[PDB]
């Protein structure tokens, strides 16, 4: 089973929302494309009860597109790497 | 995001009150779960008590997935796919002509939009998704010989379907119908013909034979009758009357022809019957005329007043009654090229709606805040992509600043529902005319 | 040969700096090969990696099989296969809808015409040709621009246009008004007696615009909550398939222009027909005049006319000359109003501007001063040169094929000489065009 | 496998160009039809390996016709025999 997704929220506040929580044992890294952000979520090692649970909750605050993940990574924007929602919790929560 | 029960309302400002009581600042679709099992007694909250979920268990699984606790509570919002949650309740009743939206229809939505947080508390629960949306519908429902063929609908049964108390008055043209009923029992000129200018009234007559045959005074011969009414399945149904004749039927807008039995009431205008007996002569034979004459006034008035409960459906009818007297005596003189019933009608509605209209219109001078406004969040995005957080986070504490800013001019529009919400004297209705006329 | 990406433009001019590092004198598809696994970066060098194919295994083969090394380099050009691989990948992208070629389609482009060097290379590296296209197709996909609702599956799908699509991301032109005109619709639309409207006007003021009217204000959002949540939408054997499929999702309004199932389901619209083709069908009636109902479309105020122009005035950059001129747009529109005067002040004037509006893109591509005559010229020594090549008649073709390029050059000098009749004419605009386009109208 | 083919060339400059390379163990004549230059190749003894390859590199500068190449030695026009590569070089390459 996959461990790697990418997830497209509509309004940029909809990241910020998503920051606010816990990433936990997760590699994230955020692009910018057809002015929609663009997230790239990455679970090292866990369970696939784990992740299909984990995954859950992204998607209250996310979908997820069919988008080839090397399409961003060529012509897409980064924006924050590794660590992306980690970022945005600092310069945002409060 | 609309108007729901007490129940979905309480349920759903439940969640905020859950929003917090654990600390998190978005409520999502577990939050909305939460909501449901916790009012405890909506038709949602009875469901869940059946599938083996009481606020125990679930508030169980979702702090082992969330917990504590950031008490920001800075004036929280939703999660972008609760808010589709929501936007689904009010789908899932359309798909039950549950006119208003309430505790079920949201735990339907729920199910629909499967991507999130309840849904995995429950996949987690050991509750598939479609166990739980059975639980809820088992839970709400509903509501003859030749009849079989006829009754398609094409054509729907006048006569039993009036039979069942379920009409109303109804207000004539109580001499039109009576003469619907001289010419249906002849074997001269047989088969009525209703001219009149198009109506309403016209459709009013038949479900008067309807009233009359049933509750119950009528005469030769013409007891246990029923009015039926509205190419692949053509002279098919047909049949079903060559072999039991109980049954007048109620036409609009042809001639399959009177091979026999066929008793049937008259759609058609003062010239468009002219578009039969010329070419002839079923006409003066079979088929015969009588004509609708325009509904006395006050008949007219009282006649809305029935309706009026029913378009109260749009927002400020029922009342008033002298709105009513507007409607009606503006048309019989006051242009005056229709029908005295059908037009007073019309004239609500532009209100019937016009009034909604003009309820849900654009605060003052307040457009070029959104000019501002614009540019902000604009001037935010281009930043943050540059990144440049804070020179930008900056600019994110000022967009907001701006939003609460309006909506306090917005929300303060319903103070402009109630200077026109339910407002309704003739006010409204005339300056309509001004057109008109 | 146009525009791709850096990606793109970086991997080709890289083919270069593998045409020299080698000794080459012509870049042929092997050196654009090159380029890709070498810029290492692109999602055509990315594929390379997948294959078992890095800059080392390549360049193995590939100097097994030319080698040094004619220090030449006078000034190289391409081979014609590769021209033909270039030529190959702008059209392996039109085949995808990406707006622009880069280092993907390149690598595309390559496999389409599989005959030349790069192709042998890899059926010598014992990677068939297709599981080569294959590698490079599953690292792209799809988009699901749309965000959603389940119903909208058949109805979205046909056909037609979601108007409140391209009125949710903005996307949307204004557009004017006509503003006390799409009120108008909102009342025969928020009833139940006349519940569908029909617009009747020369058709001609683009009616169709005031329809984009309601996409906009159903969202944000002045409307009844009697209409929130419902969407605008557009237009044989696909027969009660997709309608069916409607019915059963009540949240729809639709548009026509040109089938009555009327008032059964939900089925609600919004008509545009001619000012008397509508005498035509309530002359259908009764259900005409009863359930579909209609309202005036005005031919807009002249000045209206003015400021629709200018909204896709930045549109009709296309062509090549606007924005602008503003003193010329007032011409299109004002002399239309009065001097003929045959149609509708909206759609006038836009047929004015666009009789202009490549017109004089093209008094730029005339044909240079009457050097029409030098290439006349030129072509009676192709002959020659060719004819006697034939013949040989060698040397005294040399010269020959020399006395031609001596013209060549001296005809292409002069043919973008007319990048003059370009900075002259070429984004003009003012009134002058305009007022010719009327005079040959009459 | 066979090893003699017939060429042909859009614009004859296409055909100089191929000249100015090494033509190796390789006969060659050409001949000029339909307006169109037609050239055609003999390897003497080669291994299959080595002939696929050296016919990549003419088709970067041609491409293969269908042309029975008798209908050229009877009905054809030609222009350079057996040394056609050969004698181009010569004439044209500076």
């Amino acid at each position: 089973q996959k461990l790697q997704f990418v997830l497209r929220f509509g309004d940029f506040e909809d990241v910020i929302s998503l920051s606010k929580l816990n990433v936990n044992g997760s590699k994230t890294t955020l692009y910018s494309f057809e002015n929609r952000y663009y997230l790239y979520v990455d679970f090292c090692n866990m369970t696939d009860e784990e992740v299909e649970n984990q995954l859950s909750i992204l998607l209250e605050y996310a979908t997820e597109s069919s988008i080839s993940i090397h399409r961003l990574e060529e012509y897409g924007k980064l924006i924050i790497s590794e660590h992306a929602l980690e970022t945005i919790k600092k310069h945002f929560a409060s | 995001f609309g108007r729901f029960t007490e129940r979905a309302q309480k349920v759903l400002a439940l969640a905020q009150e859950e929003a917090l009581r654990l600390g998190h600042n978005n409520i999502g679709t577990e939050h909305i779960l939460l909501g449901l099992v916790r009012e405890g007694e909506g038709i949602a909250a009875k469901a869940l008590q059946a599938l083996g979920l009481g606020s125990e268990k679930i508030q169980k699984e979702v702090e082992s997935l969330i917990g504590r606790g950031q008490e920001m509570s800075q004036t929280i919002h939703y999660t972008p796919r609760a808010k589709k949650v929501i936007e689904l309740s009010m789908d899932e009743a359309r798909k039950l002509g549950h006119s208003y939206v309430g505790t079920e229809h949201i735990l339907l939505g729920l199910i629909r939009e499967g991507e999130g947080v309840a849904a995995r508390v429950l996949n987690n629960l050991g509750v598939s998704l479609n166990k739980a949306r059975q639980q809820v519908l088992q839970l709400l429902g509903s509501n003859s010989n030749a009849n079989t063929p006829t009754l398609d609908s094409l054509a729907r049964d006048l006569t039993a379907i009036a039979k069942e108390d379920s009409l109303d008055p109804v207000i004539g043209r109580s001499k039109e119908i009576q003469r619907v009923i001289e010419v249906l029992s002849r074997r001269t000129k047989n088969n009525p013909v209703l001219i009149g200018e198009p109506g309403v009234g016209k459709t009013a007559i038949a479900e008067g034979l309807a009233q009359q045959i049933i509750n119950n005074e009528v005469p030769e011969i013409l007891r246990d009758k029923r009015v039926m009414t509205l190419e692949d399945r053509l002279k098919k149904v047909m049949d079903e009357i060559r072999q039991a004749g109980n049954i007048i039927l109620f036409i609009d807008a042809k001639p399959s022809l009177a091979r026999g039995e066929l008793q049937c009431i008259g759609a058609t205008t003062l010239d468009e019957y002219r578009k039969y007996i010329e070419k002839d002569a079923a006409l003066e034979r079979r088929f015969q005329p009588i004509q609708v004459d325009q509904p006395s006034v006050d008949e007219s008035i009282q006649i809305l007043q029935g309706l009026r409960d029913r378009y109260e459906a749009h927002h400020r009818v029922s009342i008033t009654d002298d709105a009513i007297e507007a409607a009606v005596k503006l048309s019989d003189r006051y242009i005056s090229d229709r029908f005295l019933p059908d037009k007073a009608i019309d004239l609500i509605d532009e209100a019937g709606s016009k009034v909604r209209l003009r309820s849900f219109t654009t605060p003052p001078n307040l457009k070029e805040l959104e000019q501002k406004l614009d540019e902000v969040r604009k001037e935010k995005d281009a930043a943050v992509q540059s990144q440049e957080f804070e020179k930008a986070a900056s600019l994110r504490d000022t967009e907001q600043r701006l939003r609460e800013q309006v909506e306090d001019t917005k929300k303060s529009w319903k103070e402009k529902q109630g200077q026109e919400n339910s407002e309704v004297t003739v006010d409204d209705i005339a300056m309509v005319v001004s057109s008109w006329t």
